[PDB]
């Protein structure tokens, strides 16, 4: 069995710095015919892979010169010099010297940047949804770094647990920030038994927590 | 340009058969390999096999000998992947990829086709407005959105203003509720002064339930 191993699994790198991704195969990728069929693909968030480097060190058309591969035999490296925000995603090495073609397990390139505070917005339930018999309250934290963020819900000043879900985007391809949604879901009848709905956000970018709220019916 | 456009998402029951397509354009179809690659959730890419369109011959990786077949419709420049006797391990995104045999690589890929094997029937989403944060007369930025609630399976597609509004948009990953159903929100930020001029419609498409909804989002 031909194993391709990538290290590291995740690589955090600052903008303008060099990223270095290692790929090691369990057997030599030098083909008896003379060629070394080791390639690199990039898969960005939600997308199909794209062809990056072929036969160790050759860039595919349109691939900038800041990407460069090297190595021989069993050990290879992709170097991204002067990293940019658009270089975010999972890098995969691949071999097709031996049947069958195989991929390494991927390295996720993460961008390190300066702390950035979230913009916070609260959304009450639509009338349409309340008529359906349920109530979702949505809190948005937009364009922040780092990913770590604490979001609390208070309903009439009582701390809520167990009735909210969070979701976080991938890092933004232009400014390397994240955004997050917190959704508090309640039955319409529970919803209508209280007046004040507040979400409180604690984050590295904020010197003290920010609360957004609304009073029901207004 | 070279393009590989695959067919849409599928929901199937265990034991059924799914056939996925990949329409090629922009090159001599018969002169390049057509490869199929599997990506299960959170997983590395797996090469499944290829079909040689020059000769009609199919070759499979060890794990893909049995329930898997490849077909070609050369006149239609379309390649097909068929999976019979569907199992839960088959829930994955499947990619077609053109093989450039002169350096033995996969130079162009299709966009992916998502297949969910489940005993459960599809459920279409309800779409609700997340109404603008501010009014015009106090300026700056305003957030607005759509809540896409209670559907199965993944994926849904959300656009804004029929694809004309893309800047400032964040469609969040889906999350499961204890109901067994997904929900997500899609939000956009805009100048609060434009809420009085510009209308905002999120367009939601859940193909497995044939749900298409356009929802106007206002104050």
């Amino acid at each position: 069995e031909l194993v391709m191993t990538q290290t590291p699994l995740s690589l955090p790198v600052s903008l303008g710095d060099q990223a270095s991704i290692s790929c090691r195969s369990s057997q030599s990728l030098v083909h008896s015919n003379g060629n070394t069929y080791l390639h690199w693909y990039l898969q960005k968030p939600g997308q199909s892979p794209k062809f990056l480097i072929y036969k160790v060190s050759n860039r595919f058309s349109g691939v900038p010169d800041r990407f460069s591969g090297s190595g021989s035999g069993t050990d290879f490296i992709l170097k991204i010099s002067r990293v940019e925000a658009e270089d975010l995603g999972v890098y995969f090495c691949s071999q097709s010297t031996h049947f069958f073609p195989t991929f390494g397990g991927g390295t996720k390139l993460e961008i390190k940047r300066t702390v950035a505070a979230p913009s916070v917005f609260i959304f009450p339930p639509s009338d349409e949804q309340l008529k359906s018999g349920t109530a979702s309250v949505v809190c948005l934290l937009n364009n922040f770094y780092p990913r770590e963020a604490k979001v609390q819900w208070k309903v009439d000043n009582a701390l809520q647990s167990g009735n909210s879900q969070e979701s976080v985007t991938e890092q933004d391809s232009k400014d390397s920030t994240y955004s997050l949604s917190s959704t508090l879901t309640l039955s319409k009848a529970d919803y209508e038994k209280h007046k004040v709905y507040a979400c409180e956000v604690t984050h590295q970018g904020l010197s003290s927590p920010v609360t957004k709220s609304f009073n029901r019916g207004e | 340009q070279v393009q590989l456009v695959q067919s849409g998402p599928e929901l199937k029951k265990p034991g059924e058969t799914v056939k996925i397509s990949c329409k090629a354009s922009g090159y001599m179809f018969t002169n390049y390999g057509m490869n199929w690659v599997k990506q299960a959730p959170g997983k590395a890419l797996k090469w499944m096999g290829w079909i040689n369109p020059y000769t009609g011959e199919s070759t499979f990786a060890d794990d893909f000998k049995g329930r898997f077949a490849f077909f070609l419709e050369t006149s239609a420049t379309t390649a097909y992947l068929q999976i019979n006797n569907l199992k839960n391990e088959d829930t994955a995104t499947y990619f077609c990829a053109r093989g450039t045999t002169i350096v033995r690589a996969f130079d162009y890929w299709g966009q992916g086709t998502s297949v969910t094997v489940s005993s459960a029937s599809t459920k279409g989403p309800s779409v609700f407005p997340l109404a603008p944060s501010s009014k015009s007369t106090s300026g700056g930025t305003a957030a607005l959105g759509c809540l896409v609630k209670d559907y199965f399976p993944e994926p849904v597609t959300v656009s804004w203003n029929s694809g004309a509004l893309t800047s400032g948009v964040h469609t969040f990953p889906a999350v499961l509720q204890s109901s067994g159903l997904y929900s997500l929100s899609s939000v956009v930020t805009v100048p609060s002064s434009s809420l009085g001029t510009q209308t905002y419609i999120c367009n939601v498409n859940h193909k497995p339930s044939n749900t298409k909804v356009d929802k106007k989002v206002e104050p």
